[PDB]
């Protein structure tokens, strides 16, 4: 199917139906654009990639037209370059004079390829003016500079096929066509915000971080973004002590050049309420201590309360750093303790997924595989809060394909079709054994996804009975190459600490009344007893309720101050990098606990970051393989499969309920940040309201 | 290659003993369509845990103590890097640039 | 079931054994067919299953006080493995 | 009341006083920048303990200078054009949009445009 | 145009045995200037303390295995021994070098902050 | 190339000794990396051949 090509004299190879513009980039030969993008459909309204077909008296433009066998491009000739000349002439005939105070003065494309395809020189001498266009509202996340659009429609693309939001559009006829939506109202997205990254000019720009640097200034660092389990991968941008702004990249394999707005518009949130120095409680008050003084304390207190075996508590929330986990899992070890768990809710005990198999509470599928779905089931999921860069992928393959996507559980608001079937186990066990089960059989590659909201309900059990029960029982939801039992969490944290084993698979264990509770980063404890007279430790890099709870606090840093590992929910180990310091005399969280194990009696044999890691692989031996995804054996995943199916176990019948309330407070740097609660006022708590009550 | 060249060339033992380098290949921006700076290998090294930077009073300055804070050395091949930083006994990691999976894209896909 | 009943000193369990090779195959039999018979004997027995390319196969035994002891198994039959965790009681 | 002078606000509160000298500016109080450091917390330095507060440089606040300018209203148009009133010494030109029902500042000066239709609106 | 005074031609040795008597000669001059060097400098140490600095940095490249590596070092040696005889050097510098100088546990690094 | 520009150490004078010593590098003010603002597009191109007529191998002439 490949066609050998000609582009400027070199030979191209691609399949059949590429556009110009994509074999010009295999050969190394760079045509300008402006309304192409690699993510979008395409559109041929900006005319700035012409290029010369050999034998034709037309020019046609690369990122429309399809290739040929035989086709030889120029793309250097001084015709090609009289229209790159002409055009980039009329962008910048009704452009403002606006690039000192416009945000995208030095990463704007319409400036780059101005001065390298258009003329030095301008010819706009008209007294009339220019064209005057007014800034449309669409909330307090997107700045609207609407003269400085070029009339691309690469929000218009991104909004309606990408993200599923179609309340913008081109309005308007000629000269006096306004992108926006009409009427006065907000854009309703949770991935609204890469509009702004796709806007080419300062038409859409970031409201919040707006006027507040320049991209020369910025320091760049390839990080992994904590807000959810996704992991996808993102670009903290600093200037100096201070993180500016956070921004995606490129992995095909995760989150393909997109975010959600929370992941980079909380980072707004490292500034408030952090912990900087060492609290100690006196009474009613806190008050600052040294760190020799708080761990002093710690261990005073530790003998006082005089905790036995399973007396000793220790919780992980959902930013907690994997290197924590362990150093926090092997001193309460030391200590002669095995109560370790997390801030979550779960009804049993232990989870229903459990932690001995991988597979159990994985992404087995692993999300680039989505690509290749025929059929999906969703268990008592909201992918478009929890995971919101997968829906738009489940989305993208509803799209192009005849995709059917089943659901089962509690209705929302979805950027595709659902066939929703009940919201409770009777509905599932319906649904696998009638016409959606059948479907799955029948399913080349199939995929079913149970939300993390599943362990939290008291059908718990009764749905990973039904799924296994069907799993096992179907040959093709199993193979040596396809694996359709998937688990999508949505905390970051949650993997990491089941590769590890930090949670309790006794009953008994969990039930104690603890003395010493441990509490690293964990703050959703409204329902997680805590004794009036134990003794609670809090580490982290937020004050909250965690931080409330407290008697004595351990400042951390957060997941931009340190090199920390973190697994997603596909079983994907990535580190991330650090970009700045910790504020005040907040320290690493993994050497607070061998600090203070040394000040407990139990000093850990860790010194070093390489020391700590490489306790890692003794705890999982994939832990040091970063970027790698290492599948379950066939063979034991049937094992873990079957172990689930549990006879003799009630169906309760109750509500498969969405696990997440506000989408913008999820954690305590999200609740931290002022512009999520700019948000949630605008936007809401479901990003539902369509006006703008805060804006004026 | 198993020359110890950092005996001779006159750096600080720290270089060695206490600072990682990056070698990694630079990762396209979100904000534009340009691939020019994706196409040579860079090295730098990882922050300072404490001291990397902090606020001078009398000015608001951001002070530091890292040397090597500002500089990055560019390199055309991958191989060229692992032999530089081999050569200098530095301790590093690499950082596999993200490769994009090609996806056939025309006109007609707008309405089939 | 036998001696699979694991006293109290042993509180977690981790097999480390590869997806692909030759070696990891009898420790991936006897993993297949005796988890649910280990597992009953020991209902709230923490016993991990992890996995990773190229590692030759193992056995670790978290003790009292977080002490481990680990245990290679490469080139055992299946009936040595199963003597090999009654050793660890 | 040291709450007005460290907090940042659109309006102060009361009349400033031009020989008060914890005031952010001679004819401002309060800050008016959300990172601004307030005058009085950055005099309470040890480098200021034998040092004469009032020959200190206080520049006058922008930004209540710029409100005092009325808007100018533009008959018969919706398009308002501003360089800086200076030309070749001003600002680059730009064009101002006026047909939304409120005054819009320019982009460099600061100085409002609006359309005579909507004096009375905006006056009320 | 006269070489200074100490001078040696830069020369690339090819025999590993030929380096160590160079090194050896090499290392008696350093010995043989040691009162020269608290003389010029007006050290606060006797020469006995000059020699064993003298010995201390020679021993640190003993197990130098590399013939190039030897040349480089031998070279930067003979350079900082003419520059030393010579007076080129000021005392401050000779001064600090002289003036150089258990390590801190876990805990103690921990609570100032280490590195 | 790898040489900071900064280098590693910088002198003061020392009360105690009495004289000017090194001391380990220490800036108030960071050096600021402006070069990452480079520019993402290529600025010029594959330029223009001027090399004589008498120094190119020379084509040989097509078929009969
Ligand atoms: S979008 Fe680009 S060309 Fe237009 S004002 Fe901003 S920086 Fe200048
Ligand atoms: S607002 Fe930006 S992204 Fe939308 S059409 Fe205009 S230039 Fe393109
Ligand atoms: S890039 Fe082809 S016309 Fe816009
Ligand atoms: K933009
Ligand atoms: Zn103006």
């Amino acid at each position: 199917k490949e066609v050998e090509l000609t582009v400027d004299g070199v030979k191209v190879s691609i399949e059949a139906g590429s556009s110009i513009i994509q074999a010009a980039e295999k050969a190394g030969v760079t045509i300008p654009r402006y309304c192409y993008h690699e993510k979008l459909a395409v559109a041929g309204n900006c005319r700035m990639c012409l290029v010369e077909i050999e034998r034709s008296p037309k020019l046609a433009a690369s990122c429309a037209m399809p290739v040929q066998n035989g086709m030889s491009v120029l793309t250097n000739t001084p015709k090609i370059k009289k229209a790159r000349e002409g055009v980039t002439e009329m962008l910048l005939e009704n452009h403002p004079l606006d690039c000192p105070v416009c945000d995208q003065g030095g990463e704007c494309d319409l400036q780059e390829q101005s001065l390298r395809y258009g003329s030095d020189r301008g010819r706009f001498h008209e007294i009339v003016g220019k064209r005057a266009v007014e800034n449309k509202a669409i909330g307090p996340l997107i700045k609207t500079s609407m003269n400085r659009c070029i009339h691309c429609t690469r929000c218009v693309r991104f909004l309606n096929d990408v993200a599923g939001a179609p309340e913008f559009g081109t309005a308007g006829r000629g000269n006096d066509m306004q992108i926006g939506t009409y009427v006065e109202r907000n854009v309703n997205s949770e991935l609204s915000a890469n509009v702004i990254d796709l806007c080419p000019v300062g038409a859409l720009t970031s409201k919040p971080y707006a006027f507040r640097a320049r991209p020369w200034e910025l320091k760049r660092t390839e990080t992994i973004d904590v807000h959810d389990a996704l992991g996808s991968n993102v670009r903290v941008d600093t200037r100096g002590i201070e993180v500016m702004r956070v921004l995606p990249r490129l992995n095909d394999e995760i989150n393909e050049e997109w975010i959600s707005d929370k992941t980079r518009f909380a980072c707004d949130g490292l500034k408030t309420q952090r912990l900087t120095k060492p609290l100690i409680r006196q009474g009613n008050t806190f008050v600052d201590a040294t760190w020799e003084e708080a761990l002093a304390t710690i261990a005073e207190g530790f003998q006082k309360v005089q905790p036995k075996e399973n007396e000793i508590k220790a919780i992980v929330g959902s930013l907690t750093d994997l290197e924590s986990i362990v150093a926090l899992k092997d001193l309460v070890n030391k200590l002669g303790s095995e109560n370790v768990s997390t801030d979550g809710d779960a009804t049993t005990v232990p989870p229903a997924h459990g932690a001995d198999f991988r597979s159990n509470y994985i992404f087995n599928s692993t999300i680039d595989n989505i690509e290749e779905a025929d059929q999906i089931l969703l268990v008592g999921t909201n992918p478009r809060h929890e995971a919101a860069v997968l829906n738009a992928r489940i989305r993208k393959v509803w799209l192009r394909s005849d995709l059917e996507v089943h659901h089962v559980g509690e209705e929302f608001d979805s950027t595709f079709e659902l066939n929703h079937l009940g919201s409770d186990v009777n509905a599932l066990a319906k649904a696998l054994t009638g016409e959606v089960g059948k479907k799955l059989s029948e399913a080349s590659k199939p995929l079913i996804i149970i939300g993390s909201g599943v362990t939290e309900t008291q059908d718990a059990e009764a749905v990973y009975a039904t799924v296994a029960k069907f799993v096992t029982s179907n040959a093709n939801i199993v193979t040596p190459e396809w694996n359709g039992f998937n688990l999508l969490h949505r905390e970051a944290s949650r993997v990491g600490a089941l590769d590890v084993g930090f949670t309790t698979q006794s009953p008994e264990v969990a039930n104690t009344k603890a003395k010493f509770i441990y509490l690293l980063g964990a703050d959703e404890i409204v329902n997680k007893d805590i004794p009036k007279d134990a003794f609670v430790v809090y580490q982290g890099h937020h004050g909250d309720l965690g931080a409330s709870f407290a008697d004595v606090i351990l400042p951390g840093s957060a997941y931009t101050e340190k090199t920390a590992t973190y697994v997603n929910t596909e079983g994907r180990v990535q580190s991330t990098r650090a970009a700045t310091n910790p504020p005040g005399v907040a320290r690493e969280d993994w050497m607070i606990i061998r600090a203070l194990s040394e000040y407990l009696g139990a000093t850990l044999p860790y010194d070093n970051l390489y020391e700590m890691r490489s306790r890692l692989a003794d705890v999982a031996p994939h832990l040091l393989r970063h970027e790698v995804v290492e599948p379950v054996s066939e063979g034991i995943a049937k094992v873990g499969f079957q172990s689930l199916v549990k006879p003799g176990i009630q169906s309760k019948g109750v509500l498969l309920k969405n696990p997440i309330e506000n989408f913008y407070f999820t954690d305590v740097i999200s609740k931290s940040s002022p512009t999520m609660a700019k948000c949630v006022g605008s936007f809401g708590s479901k990003i539902e309201k369509i006006k703008d009550e805060k804006a004026n | 290659t198993d020359l110890a060249k950092e005996l001779v060339s006159g750096a600080p033992k720290e270089l060695i003993t206490e600072r990682v380098a990056r070698i990694y290949q630079e990762a396209k921006a979100a904000t534009q369509s340009g691939q020019h700076n994706t196409e040579t290998w860079k090295i730098d090294w990882d922050i300072l845990n404490k001291g990397n930077r902090w606020e001078n009073d009398l000015m608001g300055y951001q002070s530091s103590s890292d040397y090597m804070q500002g500089t990055i050395l560019k390199f055309d091949t991958r191989e060229g890097a692992i032999r530089f930083a081999k050569g200098q006994g530095w301790d590093y990691y690499i950082q596999e640039p993200k490769v994009r999976r090609f996806v056939k894209k025309d006109y007609s896909a707008n309405f089939y | 079931s036998s001696k699979f009943v694991f006293p109290k000193v042993v509180k977690e369990l981790r097999f480390f054994l590869s997806q692909t090779g030759e070696a990891s195959v009898p420790l991936r039999s006897f993993l297949t067919k005796t988890y649910p018979a280990i597992k009953k004997a020991n209902p709230t027995l923490p016993i991990l299953i992890r996995e990773a390319y190229g590692i030759p196969p193992s056995v670790t035994a978290r003790l009292e006080k977080g002490h481990e002891v680990k245990t290679n198994l490469e080139g055992f039959s299946a009936d040595q493995i199963a003597k090999t965790l009654q050793s660890i009681a | 009341s040291t709450k007005e002078l460290t907090t940042a606000r659109i309006k102060d509160i009361s009349k400033p006083d031009e020989n008060n000298l914890q005031q952010q500016a001679p004819n401002r109080i309060s800050p008016w920048s959300k990172s601004q450091k307030p005058r009085a917390e950055a005099q309470d330095n040890v480098r200021f303990a034998v040092k004469d507060l009032a020959k200190q440089p206080r520049p006058y606040a922008a930004i209540d200078l710029i409100y005092k300018q009325p808007i100018r209203y533009i008959e018969h148009d919706n398009v308002a054009v501003c360089d800086g009133n200076g030309g070749a010494q001003g600002h680059p030109k730009v064009y101002i949009n006026l047909d939304q029902n409120k005054a819009i500042p320019c982009g460099y000066c600061g100085l409002r445009f609006a359309q005579a239709a909507f004096k009375e609106d905006i006056e009320s | 145009t006269n070489p200074t005074a100490f001078a040696q031609t830069t020369r690339y040795v090819k025999d590993s045995t030929e380096m160590r008597t160079l090194v050896l000669n090499l290392y008696r001059r350093y010995l043989r200037h040691s009162r020269g060097f608290v003389n010029n400098y007006n050290l606060d140490i006797p020469a006995s303390q000059v020699r064993t600095k003298i010995r201390q940095e020679f021993e640190r490249q003993r197990f130098v295995k590399d013939l190039p590596l030897k040349n480089v070092l031998y070279m930067k040696a003979q350079m900082e021994f003419q520059e030393l005889v010579n007076f080129w050097k000021q005392q401050c510098h000779v001064m600090q070098y002289f003036e150089s100088i258990k390590g801190d546990s876990f805990v103690q690094k921990f609570l100032k902050g280490a590195q | 190339k790898d040489f900071p520009t900064t280098g590693y150490t910088e002198v003061r004078y020392d009360a105690e000794k009495r004289r000017v010593v090194y001391e380990p590098l220490e800036l108030t003010q960071a050096w600021r990396n402006f070069t990452v603002g480079s520019s993402v597009w290529e600025q010029v191109g594959d330029g223009k051949d001027f090399t004589p007529e008498s120094f190119k191998l020379p084509t040989p002439a097509p078929d009969p």
